[PDB]
This record gives structure tokens, C-alpha cells and sequence, in this order.
């Protein structure tokens, strides 16, 4: 046996359960990228003291 | 079940499923990437916008420093 897959059915549940976690991944990814830029400005090393200048 | 069936493999079919998750996030990644980047395009623009007018609005306007006028002062002349 080989090319044929006697499981001709393609259970969408399985795909759904995976696509469902893709929403779970979509959110963690969306955040992680949001972090790749929202954690950049949170400059915690005391940057510009008074207003902007030198 | 013990992690999917046993005779088959469920690995190949699952491999495709996982791709969708990764792809569904890569598609949303792009959309949200512009949401966080576009928030800056405004200041980034307003930034270079001020540096553009400030010059044309200072590289040739030494009348203000004087007071608020120059010519059009027709009156009793002398020297």
C-alpha cells in the first residue's frame, strides 16, 4: 500500500480543531508581533530625561 | 484515542492541518503588522512634514525677527 489513503473522508473536525487553534495561534502571534513593537517603546532604561533635546 | 488512530499515521494529514494554523497566523500577522506600523506613519509623516515646512518657513523669513513689516512704510523720508 501507498498512494491511495483508504481513509477517503478528510475529517474536517481534525482540520477544524487545528483551525480553531489557529485562532489561538492568531492571537498569540498577533501579540508577539505587537510585542515586537509595543515592547520596544516601553523603553525601561531611562532614555530621554527632560523634554526631547540632546 | 491514543493520539489519533494507530494503523494509519495521522501525521501527514495533521502536517497539512498545522500548516493552516501557521498560515492563518501569517495572514493575520500581515494585517496586524500594518495596524502597529500605520500608527507611526502619521507621526513619521507629520515628523518629516514639519522639517520640510520649517525650512522653507525659516530659510527665507528674516522679517519676523525684525518686527512685523518692512516696505509699504511710505512716509517722511530723509537719509
Amino acid at each position: 500500500g501507498a498512494m491511495g489513503s483508504e481513509e477517503r473522508a478528510i475529517p474536517i473536525w481534525w482540520v477544524l480543531v487545528g483551525v480553531l487553534g489557529g485562532l489561538l495561534l492568531l492571537t498569540i502571534l498577533v501579540l508577539a508581533m505587537w510585542k515586537v513593537g509595543f515592547f520596544k517603546r516601553n523603553r525601561p532604561p531611562l532614555e530621554e530625561d527632560d523634554e526631547e533635546g540632546e | 484515542g491514543a493520539m489519533g488512530s494507530k494503523g494509519p499515521d495521522i501525521l501527514v494529514v495533521l502536517l497539512s492541518v498545522m500548516g493552516a494554523i501557521l498560515l492563518i497566523g501569517l495572514a493575520a500577522l500581515l494585517i496586524w503588522k500594518l495596524l502597529i506600523t500605520i500608527h507611526d506613519r502619521k507621526e513619521f509623516a507629520k515628523f518629516e512634514e514639519e522639517r520640510a515646512r520649517a525650512k522653507w518657513d525659516t530659510a527665507n523669513n528674516p522679517l519676523y525677527k525684525e518686527a512685523t513689516s518692512t516696505f509699504t512704510n511710505i512716509t517722511y523720508r530723509g537719509t
